[PDB]
């Protein structure tokens, strides 16, 4: 697994081990899994799919941002 | 006889050159059209519609080559 | 061109040019220079002992 | 000298062959059929440039010292450096034997190479006109037989190293179970690797022989082809290339054979 | 006579290089009709105007070609 | 014997640029297929889906190419 | 009789290959100007110019070919 | 006499055009195999396991021709 | 007789693959010259001198062969 | 006779072409392999390692013609 | 008679080949010149000498076949 | 006699072939190589080190054509 | 007498192919380099020596061609 | 044909060929061995200062 820090300018919105995320890229959708080559884009408005480590998923809203 | 002999050969060029034709221009039409799939799940129907619209302006010289030769093969033979 | 029999005599002649720099020059060439290696690497450790 | 200009380039096409069961100098008008006639021209240069290496090398040797080096001395610990270099760090065995092995190649496989840019007639001239001897040419990796027989060795040392160092009972299994690893595939594997493994020691020959062949060929058109006036405006540039092939053939092989062995023994 | 194959063939080297030539050009422009639609598919109406426009413009020479072999093999063989 | 021969090359030709075609136009379809995965390995599925419809076009020609070589090759010999 | 039978198939030579660089030509250029078309399509009417501009080189030469092969086709053979 | 060699000749051909083929196909796959592997380095696996299945239909019509151009070489 | 209606195969084979050589090297230039214009829709005008600079470059060669396919043709034949 | 001249050619050929496939075959692979790299020298060990099941595949034919090309020179001749 | 034809056949494809490949090697570097220089057009004269100094070691090959196929139509006949 | 004629023919193609193979694998590879080196300077000997184990592999069937070339040019004829 | 035409038809063969070759490899490893030095300007002479240690290698076959070429066409005759 | 010319015409060659050499080839080989030189020098240098 691998650790996400999803944070806005204000607060932070999650912190915690991961299996896989898929995350809307502003190029195209894509998905995350560990030891993914180092890899920096914009992403679009929209959801993020999270799996916390024993596969719980979860989803959020974002108004856009960097990955 | 050579009548009977160089109606194999005339094809072999047309057919050969027509399926090697054929095939490259749609293996890389559809790669493109593929990997536009893979960044737009959305978008995978609209985008199937353009893959065979625009397929149907490639293939037409190469039918009619491949048609041909099949004229030579049987119709004329 | 031509096969020929000087291909063992070649082969003959290799293995030997190698047995005389096997033994003989490297460990020679290559450890005079460790010694030098050393030499400059223990400066660094006595300036720290020095330091230290 | 009735030679017409097609017939002068075909001396120097022509080696200077002993015969083994007469001694004998094979003549270069009818070529006797056997596999028992040496090339004395690429034995005789290879063993004397071999030697004047070792000789340079093994002086220093004895003598090596931790001061500041000597000029001489200076070179040879840094054509050391290149091969330690790449040694350093392409092989990561204990053996010994890799090191020698990667530098009595490079530098002896330069020497044999080096030779070409002499001028292409000069010494068949003391050869002919001088010693008596029918025919000549002064590169000897433009005569296979060097060429084969070191890569050959190579070949040896492959299937010496790897079943050394894994043994037999992986040695078939990998000849064998690759590419597809499935076990009807088998018998078809095996087929597909094994000149596989031969055209390893092959290819080190040939990629080596046929430059410094064409390497020559040049040079004897260059002076059967010209006039004395043109002779050297194409040779300035030809010795500006040359340069390179004859470097980087000699760096080639070192670096294949090192890398060669090291894929089947690590 | 002999020539009777020697038509067919002068006819066929033509088909066939037509053939290959007009199927990879529209290949080509197609995919990248395909991958620039996955970005803006706003645009694809706009972006498929501009395809057919320069399509017509692809296969011209083929369609010398093509009509030039059959000029051969359909009359004057 | 004279009459047959170019049966023979004849049936390598129209064989061979076939096989040239077929696997080439794969390959470069193949390369956007494995693209596509890497980007999303769990729209694999669906990629490989649609990667079998799109080949199904690829290999058309080719398989009438070969086709019509076993016809030359061993029902006319 | 050597006089128009191997004239049909000289002529085919230097038209079917002024067919083929003229089709990928026109291919790869026009797939430059779509895929940067796409990006900026505010921008095309200036776009389409210099594409014009930049084909009136590419093709000028094989408009040569197949010019020169009608001379020959129709007139010499 | 003056026939065989034209079947010797066109097995060579048959041979030559299908590993031209066969090499391209499998080396461009392979580059984006490659390449898809050091972008997400564990999914090696799934990869060269789906690598495998897009393969084996690229090998089909080039081993065929092999196959016929050995028979053309033998049989006849 | 052939001993000069040949020659015409000889200006077909040459001046067919100098029409090709040009075609393919002028269109990849001009493609890179577009997506550079699209990427700088100001910087045109200094972008179209240099494209005019290596752009008689692609055709040093094939001119040559132009004029000795025409002097085969015009000349000798 | 002749048969020594065709038979060598038979040879020739095989070899010729399969030695451009498994060159550029090769070429490629590498090509990708080494921009692989050139991102993150830390991976190097193991695409090196996938480099070679990959490659390994890239032989089977021609390194069949290749066999076959030397057995027509020395058994065939 | 027939050796002066062929003596024009062999300077068809010497110098064919030549002028593709300049083309080829001249278009292929004049497109990544230009898109170097769109990327920085202060930086243009520096890259244009690279270009120049690079170019001419391209076309030293083709530039001598083209002499060798002059010299056998003009001298040799 | 027609021996020669087509000995060394057989040779000449064969090396012809055996150039392009190599050139272009090479070409490409160096061509990724400089990718490299351009993009990350501080590893440009790690690059070379890897690069030289590709350059060799390469060669490896192109070289057995060059040998067999040489030697039917002057061994065979 | 005949002889000498086939053995200028087999060097002009061997030298069109080593142009070819050359030139392309040559310009696809220019092209990389171009495109580099646009990136890293100042550290234009380090790629420079790697650039020329790579076109060593590129350059090995072709002009082992040309010398072929060179030695068929003026010493074999 | 005259073999004579052949023999100015290769010694034109080499004399351009050994000044290409000299003026461009043994200054680099020299510098390199220089730059060693002086690597080595220093280095003991300093590992003598670090010894006081």
């Amino acid at each position: 697994t691998y650790h996400l820090d999803v944070v806005s300018a204000e607060q932070q919105m999650f912190s915690g081990l991961v299996e896989k995320i898929q995350v809307t890229g502003s190029e195209g959708e894509l998905g995350i899994y560990p030891g993914h080559a180092p890899l920096l884009t914009a992403i679009k408005p929209g959801m993020i799919r999270i799996v916390k480590q024993h596969g719980h998923e979860e989803f959020i809203y974002l108004s856009g941002g960097i990955l | 006889n050579l009548n009977m002999d160089l109606l194999y050969m005339a094809a072999a060029v047309m057919m050969g050159l027509a399926a090697i034709g054929a095939a490259i221009g749609i293996g890389i039409l559809g790669g493109k059209f593929l990997e536009g799939a893979a960044r737009q799940p959305d978008l995978i129907p609209l985008l199937r519609t353009q893959f065979f619209i625009v397929m149907g302006l490639v293939d037409a010289i190469p039918m009619i080559a491949v048609g041909l030769g099949l004229y030579v093969m049987f119709a004329v033979a | 061109m031509n096969l020929n029999a000087t291909i063992l005599g070649q082969a003959i002649a290799f293995v030997l040019f190698v047995l005389f720099a096997m033994k003989y020059v490297w460990p020679p060439l290559m450890a005079a220079i460790e010694k030098r290696q050393k030499e400059i690497a223990d400066g660094l450790a006595s300036a720290e002992r020095a330091h230290k | 000298e009735n030679m017409t200009p097609q017939d002068y380039i075909g001396h120097h096409l022509n080696n200077l062959q002993l015969d083994l069961r007469t001694f004998s100098l094979v003549d270069p008008q009818n070529p006797p059929a056997t596999f028992w006639t040496i090339n004395i021209d690429s034995m005789f240069f290879s063993v004397v440039l071999g030697l004047l290496f070792l000789v340079l090398f093994r002086s220093v040797a004895k003598k090596a010292t931790s001061g500041v080096p000597g000029k001489f001395q200076t070179a040879i610990e840094l054509v050391i450096g290149f091969v330690n270099g790449s040694v350093k760090d392409m092989y990561h065995g204990k053996s010994k034997l890799i090191a020698p092995l990667a530098l009595t190649i490079f530098v002896w496989v330069f020497l044999m190479n080096l030779m070409d840019l002499l001028p292409i007639d000069l010494l068949p001239y003391i050869a002919e006109h001088v010693l008596g001897l029918p025919a000549l040419r002064v590169v000897p990796s433009a005569d296979v037989n060097v060429t084969l027989s070191m890569a050959l060795g190579v070949f040896i040392l492959i299937l010496f190293y790897s079943i050394k160092m894994k043994g037999i009972g992986g040695f078939t299994k990998e000849l064998t179970l690759q590419p597809f690893n499935h076990w009807a595939f088998i018998p078809v594997n095996l087929i597909l690797e094994g000149v596989s493994l031969l055209s390893k020691p092959v290819s080190l020959g040939l990629r080596l022989f046929g430059n410094m062949y064409a390497g020559e060929l040049i040079f004897i058109l260059i002076a059967g082809l010209l006039p004395w006036w043109s002779q050297w405006i194409l040779n300035v540039p030809w010795a500006i290339f040359h340069i390179l092939i004859i470097t980087l053939q000699a760096f080639i092989f070192m670096v294949l054979t090192i890398v060669y062995l090291s894929m089947a023994s690590e």
